[PDB]
C-alpha cells in the first residue's frame, strides 16, 4: 500500500511551498541596498600580546565578561586562565582525560566548563573555599563526543554533541532537562541569542537550526551551504547569524524571511573556515582559516578589508571581547595572539 | 521499515510547522541591518580606532 | 703573496656569516627546534674567529706588550670555542640517533653555552696565569712549544676522534634506509662535512714534511667554512627563502 | 600609585608557582610516546595488548613508557575526531586478513587506509600495520574452501616476491596469499611521497609474545627519521 | 539544498545490461568526486566504484572489475554507471554518494549508515 514513498512525496510538496514562499519575499538583494554607503577602508592589527605555556595544540578559548580574563583548552590536558592585561597566569587546571575539544567561561566568573572525546562535560568550581579548584558535577548523558558548550547562568548549560543531539542540563541534579533532536550529522557549534531565549546550531549536514530553549522545539531550518558547518555566531541585535563551513565560504542569514543574504567568498581561498566572530557594532566579521591566516570581511559590502597573519599552523578559535576592544586567536602551534 | 515510517512521519510534521510563519520582505530586513551598524558606529574600537591613551594594551 | 687567498678567504666567510646570523635572530619561525639553535651559537663563534684573525694580520702594529698579548689570547680563546661547538653538535646527534629515548633535560641550550663558551674560558686562564709572556713574522701567536701541543694539538685530536665517529655513525644509518624498500642527497652530505668540520683533517697530513698543494687544500677549505654554512643552511632551505623574500 | 604594587606582586608570585608545576609536567609529557590503536573491530585488542569513551592502556618496554588509546562509544562517521590524533607517534592499524567468508571485510579495510594516509593532517603520521588472524588452512587456500581469485580478479596472475621468508613447513601457496594481501597495501603507500611518513607491515599470529617488541623497534625508527629530517638529510 | 536523485534501475535477466544515472544539484559538481555504493539485503553497505574531479582516475572493486564502467559529465551535473553481464550477486539497491569536502583525495564516510550526502537509491534486480 506504499506508505514510505508517498510520505516522501508529500515532503517534496511541502518543501516546494517553502522555496516559493522565500522567493516571493526576495524583492531586492543586500548588495542592491548598500551600494551607496561609504567603504570601511583598510584595517590592520599588530599583535599586542602573545601568550605561551601550552605543550600541545589549542582547541578552544573564551573571553570573560569583564574583558580581561580568558580560558584556553589544549590537547596536552590543561586549562589555563590567563590575564590579558599583564600576561600573568591564574589556575592552570589539569584534566582527567586529555582530549578536550571545548571550554566556556560563565558570565558570573565562577565556573569553567570543558569537555571532549570522553563524552562528558565538567564544571570546575573556581571561586571556592578552603582549597584550590576541584571538579564539581561531571555531567554525563551523551553517546558521542562533546563539541561545544555555553553557560546560560550558574545552573543551566547547553551542550552540543557528536551524536546529533543538543541538550540542556540542570547542575546539582545532573540530569538533562530538555533534549533537542532533529539533526542528521554531528553538531559542531552553537551560539546563544543576546536575550538567551533562543540558540542556533550547525552540524555536518549543511544546515543550521533555530531552537527554542524554553519550549524544546525547532523553529526554522536554514540550508544554503555545501559541506560541513564548523562555526556559527549571532549578530549583535540577535536578528541575524553568520556561519562558516568547509566550502571556503561564510554566509549571512536573517531570522525573519528565513533565507540567506550574503556570501563571503574569494577565488584564492580554497581552505575551510574553523571559526567566525563579529565585531561589537556588527560591521566587521572575523574568520579563521585552514591556511593559517585570518581574514576580515565587511558585513555590509562583502569586501575584504584586511588580514591577520601571525600563526604557524591552523587557527582553531577566535573571539572578540564584550566591549569590543581586542581579538584573540588560538592555533595549533600552541600560542595565543591578541590583536588590536 | 516500520521504524523507518516513523521518521518519515516525524519529518512531515516538522515541515508542516515551519512552512506557516510570517516572513517580512528582504528589503526591510537589510535596511535595519544597516541602520544598526550606522547608529553604533563610534562605539567600535576595531572600526574607528580609539587612541593609544585609553587603549588598555599599550 | 703566496697565501693572499687566506685574506680574501676569511674576509669572505665573515661577510655571509653575518648575513646568516641576522636572518636567524629576527625570524622566529626557524629558530625553534634544537638543531637550528646550535647554528646561531656556532656561526657566532666562527664570525669572531674570522674577524679577529685579519685584525691580527692587517693592522697588528708593534706594541710593546699590551696590545700584542691582548690579541694573542682573544685569538686563542675563539679558536677553542669553535672546536668545542662542533664537538657539541656531534654530541647532540648522539642523543638524537644512537640513544633515542629518554633524552630530555630541562635546560638544554643554556646548559650547552655553559659547556661551549665556558671550558675554553677556563683552559686559557690557567695557561695565562702561569705566564702572561706568551706572545711573539711576528703575528702575536703562542710563542711557546710545550703549551701549543696541549691547548691546540691535544684539544683538537680528542674532539676529532669523537667528531668523525658521528660522521660514520650517521652515514651507516643513511645507507640502511636508502638501501631498503641516489642523487640530491649530495646537497645534504656536503652540508654535514662542514657542520661537523671534518676539513681540518688536511692539517693532519700537512704536519709531515709539507707537500706541494695539500697545504693549499687546508688553507682554502677552512677559510670558507662560514661561507659554506651559508649556502647549505641559509640559502638552500626554501623554508628560509620564504622569509627574506616577501621582505 | 604604589597601592597597585601590593596585590600584583602576589599576582606575580602566583605566576611563578604555576610555572614551577608546568616544568614538572613538561618533563613527563615529553617522554611518554602516545599511540592510537584502531582496527576494523573483529581483531581489535586481541593482539596489541599487554597482559566510557576513550579506553586508555599504558605499558613499559625497556624503562620507556607508552600510551595506547582505543576509541569506543563513538559513531562510525570518522571525518571528525580523527584529526585529534595527528601528533601521535604511530597509528596501529589491525586488519583481520582472512575475509573471504563472513560482506568483503578486506576491501573495506583498504578504503579506510586510503582515507587515513591521504587525509591532510595525517600526512606526517606513520602507520604500523598488523595483518592479524592468519588461519592458513581455515577459510584460506590450504583447504580451498573459498577463492581469493573471485574476490580480487588478480592473484591468479601473481607470483611470490624474490625474497620472501617462509616458516619451515609452511604451505607454498599460503605464502603466495599472505604476500599478496600485503602487496595490496604498500602500493597505496609507495605512490604518494609529499607527506613524508611511512608504512610498516607485520604478520601477527596466535602466539604474539614478541608483539610489543616489533612496535618498540619501529617507533624507534619513526623518531630517527624525524631527527634526520631536521638536518635536511632525508 | 544538496540533493542527489538516482534513476533508471529495474529488473532484468542475467547476462543483460542496465545503465544508471544521477542528477546532482545544490553544489558545484566539478569540485567533488563521486562514488557508487550498494546494499544487498541483510549485509550492509559496501563500495562499488569512484571517479575523481573530471579525471581519468577510476577505481573499481574486485567483484565488478571487468564489466562495470563509470563516467561523469561535468557539463550537465550527471553521473553514470554502465553495467553489463549481470550476476545474481548484484541484487541490491544502489546509491550515489559524494565526498564530504571539495578538492580532497581522502573520502571517509561514504559506506556509512546515516550519511548525509547520499541519494535514496534505486533497486536493481536480476532473476531467472
Amino acid at each position: 500500500q506504499s506508505e514510505l514513498d508517498q510520505l516522501r512525496q508529500e515532503a517534496e510538496q511541502l518543501k516546494n511551498q517553502i522555496r516559493d514562499a522565500r522567493k516571493a519575499c526576495a524583492d531586492a538583494t543586500l548588495s542592491q541596498i548598500t551600494n551607496n554607503i561609504d567603504p570601511v577602508g583598510r584595517i590592520q592589527m599588530r599583535t599586542r600580546r602573545t601568550l605561551r605555556g601550552h605543550l600541545a595544540k589549542i582547541y578552544a578559548m573564551h573571553w570573560g565578561t569583564d574583558s580581561r580574563l580568558l580560558v584556553s583548552a589544549s590537547q596536552d590536558g590543561k586549562l589555563i586562565i590567563w590575564d590579558s592585561y599583564t600576561t600573568n597566569k591564574v589556575h592552570a587546571i589539569p584534566l582527567r582525560s586529555s582530549w578536550v575539544m571545548t571550554c566556556a567561561y560563565a558570565p558570573s566568573g565562577n565556573y569553567v566548563a570543558c569537555g571532549g572525546l570522553d563524552n562528558i562535560c565538567s564544571i570546575y568550581n573556581l571561586k571556592t573555599r578552603e582549597g584550590n579548584v576541584r571538579v564539581s558535577r561531571e555531567l554525563a548523558g551523551h553517546t558521542g563526543y562533546l563539541s561545544c558548550c555555553r553557560f546560560l547562568d550558574d545552573n543551566q548549560i547547553v551542550t552540543s554533541s557528536g551524536d546529533t543531539t543538543c541538550a540542556l542540563w540542570d547542575i546539582e541534579t545532573g540530569q538533562q532537562t530538555t533534549t533537542f533532536t532533529g539533526h542528521t550529522g554531528d553538531v559542531m557549534s552553537l551560539s546563544l541569542a543576546p536575550d538567551t531565549r533562543l540558540f542556533v546550531s550547525g552540524a555536518c549536514d549543511a544546515s543550521a537550526k533555530l531552537w527554542d530553549v524554553r519550549e524544546g522545539m525547532c523553529r526554522q531550518t536554514f540550508t544554503g551551504h555545501e559541506s560541513d558547518i564548523n562555526a556559527i555566531c549571532f549578530f549583535p541585535n540577535g536578528n541575524a547569524f553568520a556561519t562558516g563551513s568547509d566550502d571556503a565560504t561564510c554566509r549571512l542569514f536573517d531570522l525573519r524571511a528565513d533565507q540567506e543574504l550574503m556570501t563571503y567568498s574569494h577565488d584564492n581561498i580554497i581552505c575551510g573556515i574553523t571559526s567566525v566572530s563579529f565585531s561589537k557594532s556588527g560591521r566587521l566579521l572575523l574568520a579563521g582559516y585552514d591556511d593559517f591566516n585570518c581574514n576580515v570581511w565587511d558585513a555590509l559590502k562583502a569586501d575584504r578589508a584586511g588580514v591577520l597573519a601571525g600563526h604557524d599552523n591552523r587557527v582553531s578559535c577566535l573571539g572578540v571581547t564584550d566591549d569590543g576592544m581586542a581579538v584573540a586567536t588560538g592555533s595549533w602551534d600552541s600560542f595565543l595572539k591578541i590583536w588590536n | 521499515n516500520t521504524a523507518s515510517i516513523a521518521q518519515a512521519r516525524k519529518l512531515v510534521e516538522q515541515l508542516k510547522m515551519e512552512a506557516n510563519i510570517d516572513r517580512i520582505k528582504v528589503s526591510k530586513a537589510a535596511a535595519d541591518l544597516m541602520a544598526y551598524c550606522e547608529a553604533h558606529a563610534k562605539e567600535d574600537p576595531l572600526l574607528t580606532p580609539v587612541p593609544a591613551s585609553e587603549n588598555p594594551f599599550r | 703573496a703566496l697565501t693572499f687567498i687566506t685574506y680574501i678567504g676569511c674576509g669572505l666567510s665573515s661577510i655571509f656569516l653575518s648575513v646568516t646570523l641576522v636572518t636567524y635572530i629576527a625570524f622566529e619561525k626557524i629558530r625553534r627546534d634544537y638543531p637550528s639553535k646550535i647554528l646561531i651559537q656556532l656561526c657566532a663563534a666562527l664570525l669572531l674567529l674570522n674577524l679577529i684573525f685579519l685584525l691580527d694580520s692587517w693592522i697588528a702594529l708593534y706594541n710593546t706588550r699590551g696590545f700584542c698579548i691582548a690579541v694573542a689570547v682573544f685569538l686563542h680563546y675563539f679558536l677553542l670555542v669553535s672546536f668545542t661547538w662542533m664537538g657539541l653538535e656531534a654530541f647532540h646527534m648522539y642523543l638524537a640517533l644512537v640513544k633515542v629515548f629518554n633524552t630530555y633535560i630541562r635546560k638544554y641550550i643554556l646548559k650547552f653555552c655553559i659547556v661551549g663558551w665556558g671550558i675554553p674560558a677556563v683552559v686559557v686562564s690557567i695557561v695565562l696565569t702561569i705566564s702572561p709572556d706568551n706572545y711573539g713574522d711576528d703575528f702575536c701567536w703562542i710563542n711557546s712549544n710545550v703549551v701549543f701541543y696541549i691547548t691546540v694539538v691535544g684539544y683538537f685530536c680528542v674532539i676529532f676522534l669523537l667528531n668523525v665517529s658521528m660522521f660514520i655513525v650517521v652515514l651507516v644509518q643513511l645507507c640502511r634506509i636508502k638501501k631498503k624498500k641516489s642523487i640530491q642527497d649530495l646537497r645534504s652530505i656536503a652540508g654535514l662535512t662542514f657542520l661537523l668540520g671534518i676539513t681540518w683533517g688536511f692539517a693532519f697530513f700537512a704536519w709531515g714534511p709539507v707537500n706541494v698543494t695539500f697545504m693549499y687544500l687546508f688553507a682554502i677549505f677552512n677559510t670558507l667554512q662560514g661561507f659554506f654554512i651559508f649556502i647549505f643552511y641559509c640559502a638552500a632551505k626554501e623554508n628560509v627563502r620564504k622569509q627574506w623574500r616577501r621582505y | 600609585t604604589e597601592d597597585q604594587r601590593n596585590e600584583e606582586k602576589a599576582q606575580r608570585e602566583a605566576n611563578k608557582k604555576i610555572e614551577k608545576q608546568l616544568q614538572k609536567d613538561k618533563q613527563v609529557y615529553r617522554a611518554t610516546h602516545r599511540l592510537l590503536l584502531l582496527g576494523a573491530g573483529e581483531s581489535g585488542k586481541n593482539t596489541i595488548v599487554k597482559q566510557s569513551g576513550i579506553f586508555e592502556t599504558k605499558f613499559q618496554v625497556d624503562k620507556v613508557n607508552f600510551h595506547m588509546f582505543d576509541v569506543g562509544a563513538q559513531r562510525d562517521e570518522r571525518r571528525k575526531w580523527i584529526q585529534c590524533f595527528n601528533d601521535v607517534t604511530a597509528i596501529i592499524f589491525v586488519v583481520a586478513s582472512s575475509s573471504y567468508n563472513m560482506t568483503n571485510r578486506l576491501q573495506a579495510a583498504l578504503k579506510l587506509f586510503d582515507s587515513i594516509w591521504n587525509n591532510k593532517w595525517l600526512r606526517d603520521t606513520s602507520v604500523i600495520l598488523f595483518l592479524n588472524k592468519q588461519d592458513l588452512l581455515a577459510e584460506k587456500v590450504l583447504a580451498g574452501k573459498s577463492k581469493i581469485e573471485d574476490y580480487f580478479p588478480e592473484f591468479a596472475r601473481y607470483t611470490t616476491p624474490e625474497d620472501a621468508t617462509p616458516e619451515p613447513g609452511e604451505d607454498p601457496r599460503v605464502t603466495r596469499a599472505k604476500y599478496f594481501i600485503r602487496d595490496e597495501f604498500l602500493r597505496i603507500s609507495t605512490a604518494s611521497g609529499d607527506g613524508r611518513h611511512y608504512c610498516y607491515p607485520h604478520f601477527t599470529c596466535a602466539v604474539d609474545t614478541e608483539n610489543i617488541r616489533r612496535v618498540f623497534n619501529d617507533c624507534r625508527d619513526i623518531i630517527q627519521r624525524m631527527h634526520l629530517r631536521q638536518y635536511e638529510l632525508l | 539544498q544538496v540533493q542527489l536523485q538516482e534513476s533508471g534501475g529495474g529488473l532484468v535477466q542475467p547476462g543483460g545490461s542496465l545503465r544508471l544515472s544521477c542528477a546532482a544539484s545544490g553544489f558545484t559538481f566539478s569540485n567533488y568526486k563521486m562514488n557508487w555504493v550498494r546494499q544487498a539485503p541483510g549485509k550492509g553497505l559496501e563500495w562499488v566504484s569512484d571517479i575523481s574531479q573530471s579525471g581519468a582516475s577510476i577505481s573499481y572493486t574486485g567483484s565488478v572489475k571487468g564489466r562495470f564502467t563509470i563516467s561523469r559529465d561535468n557539463a550537465k551535473n550527471t553521473l553514470y554507471l554502465q553495467m553489463n553481464s549481470l550476476k545474481p550477486e548484484d541484487t541490491a539497491v544502489y546509491y550515489c554518494a559524494r565526498c564530504p569536502a571539495p578538492f580532497t583525495r581522502d573520502c571517509f564516510d561514504v559506506t556509512s549508515t546515516t550519511y548525509a550526502y547520499r541519494g535514496q537509491g534505486t533497486q536493481v534486480t536480476v532473476s531467472s
